[PDB]
């Protein structure tokens, strides 16, 4: 028996403020020239203060949408729960916090006009304007994210304590931030002794932890085979896709998985391979690799469109992760609530 | 030895004497504990305890330092006659700030 | 109708159980003690056992026993709550006395 819960109109999010900024054009090559140099430095600091303020608006905005996973339980009752909406305007539907890392500020810098030729640039302002662009072009420690709607699957490759650390952090972020009518979740696994805590959560219900692919094929695949192949969407597209997104977790290493994977999936689904089987791990655009320290690497993706910008894999996120105990503690608190 | 009696402080100062399970780990208790202090303050005519933004609930010593969430209340040096505090501790995660010079 | 709780048992084993919604606590506290005992042996724990005049009943985390005559739905129990099974000897007497002082000064007086 469950408590009712009606969701309000959302609380207003902290607004992000853009900044279109045109840089300090360098000095071109005694008591006079220091005054020229010293003025150039001080104009630069005032751009820095313009940058720092715009960066603070972005920190407030992203944390307000994607909290740290341990804070989620205390929040559980509040109208911040089950807040996210599918209807086109909400950019954060299908987006899940996987850790912390780098992101590119909402400043948009204009190149200094009349740039002196390489031999004509002055030494002090030259290096100063160069480092400013190198470091102030990124803001450290923001919540890094994955989109369900962008790729058919995400291979998780690493030792078990790490892969299962990440996967439970993902599961409860979805569970806190997205309602049961918008996200449904399935496990196929042999280590049922890891998926016991999942008893409680309502998102693991249906209108559902399974032991092997032959079993999943009969109950779940009879539904999920029914149509399609993957088709990368975006926020505006989100209005059209039918309401429950499925996340499916494959943990068994069965060869019977070849049918859905070589067929390029289905729409309405997203797989995480926890095993590292070769059928999943052959596409770098779709692979998350774990260092022993839990640092994940993947191909770089665009902040605004998630489209891939490069074919070399690079730093992505420092993983945050929850134990079986903490998951079940969160899981029971949520089990209390219904529509 | 199966239970220990301790006083729990709640918001702005009510103490309630409680007899706890001495060997379950503390994180198993702090949620249902909050239910009881609230039920009692509501009848007594006080204003209940509530969360603000981002943070977590902790059960701490009167010194404020929280107890390890995974260990047993007997495994921690908490005896019959001690007292405890149920408290909200805020989230400290925020962006990093870099200055080049 | 049903509700689900963590029923704690000996030395802090978390167990989860399925209980009825509307039948009162007294009419179930006997049979529930079997299934907690039936499981306890499979973990290799001793079943619940104590001596002296008294009984077993269900409790909240502060030692308070529930009302023996009412639904868990008449008390406020809902899915995912936690409860204790406990030995209530004849000697048992409880304080039930609450006092008001600034929580800010007690904590600080420990070091002031």
């Amino acid at each position: 028996m469950k408590r009712g819960f009606a969701r309000p109109t959302p609380e207003k999010p902290p607004v992000i403020k853009p900044e279109n900024i045109v840089l300090s054009t360098p000095l071109s090559i005694r008591p006079k020239l220091d005054a020229m140099r010293a003025q150039f430095m001080l104009m630069l600091d005032m751009l820095r203060e313009t940058a720092q303020e715009s960066a603070d608006s972005m920190d407030a905005n992203y944390r307000w949408f994607h909290p740290a996973p341990n804070t989620l339980a205390a929040a559980v009752g509040s109208p911040r729960m089950w807040e996210r909406k599918p209807d086109g305007k909400d950019l954060n539907f299908g987006v899940v916090r996987v850790g912390v890392g780098m992101t590119r500020p909402e400043v948009t810098w204009g190149e200094p006009q009349n740039m002196p030729t390489d031999i004509e640039l002055e030494p002090v302002t030259g290096k100063a304007l160069q480092e400013f662009g190198r470091y102030q072009s990124v803001v450290y420690n923001l919540p890094k994210m994955v989109s369900l709607l962008v790729e058919p699957w995400y291979a998780l490759v690493g030792e078990r304590e790490q892969v299962l650390g990440l996967m439970r952090a993902i599961i409860c972020q979805l569970a806190f931030s997205h309602g049961p009518d918008h996200v449904q979740m399935i496990v196929v696994s042999s280590d049922l002794d890891q998926w016991d805590w999942v008893k409680w959560l309502p998102h693991f219900g249906d209108s559902m932890v399974y032991t092997s692919v032959r079993e999943f094929a009969a109950e779940q695949a009879e539904l999920f085979a029914g149509r399609g192949s993957f088709t990368p969407r975006h926020a505006s597209s989100s209005a059209q896709t039918p309401t429950p997104h499925t996340v499916i977790i494959a943990d068994v290493d069965d060869p019977q998985w070849e049918y859905v994977i070589s067929a390029e999936g289905v729409d309405g689904v997203t797989f995480f391979d926890l095993t590292g089987s070769s059928m999943w791990t052959d596409i770098p655009e779709r692979k998350l690799q774990f260092d022993k320290t839990g640092v994940i690497e993947a191909l770089p993706r665009d902040r605004d469109t998630w489209m891939v910008i490069d074919d070399k894999a690079w730093f992505f996120a420092l993983t945050d992760q929850v134990s079986i105990a903490e998951a079940e503690e969160f899981a029971q608190k949520l089990a209390q609530w219904r529509l | 030895p199966q239970a220990v009696v301790v006083g729990v402080m709640a918001g702005e100062g009510v103490q309630i004497g409680v007899l706890l399970d001495a060997n379950a780990p503390v994180s198993v208790m702090t949620d249902p504990l909050l239910k009881v202090v609230n039920s009692r303050l509501r009848e007594l005519g006080e204003a209940p305890l509530e969360a603000t933004g981002r943070g977590r609930w902790a059960l701490c010593l009167v010194d404020g330092a929280p107890l390890r969430a995974t260990q047993s209340l007997t495994e921690q040096d908490v005896y019959d006659g001690d007292r405890l505090w149920i408290r909200f501790i805020a989230d400290t995660e925020r962006r990093s700030q870099v200055i080049e010079h």
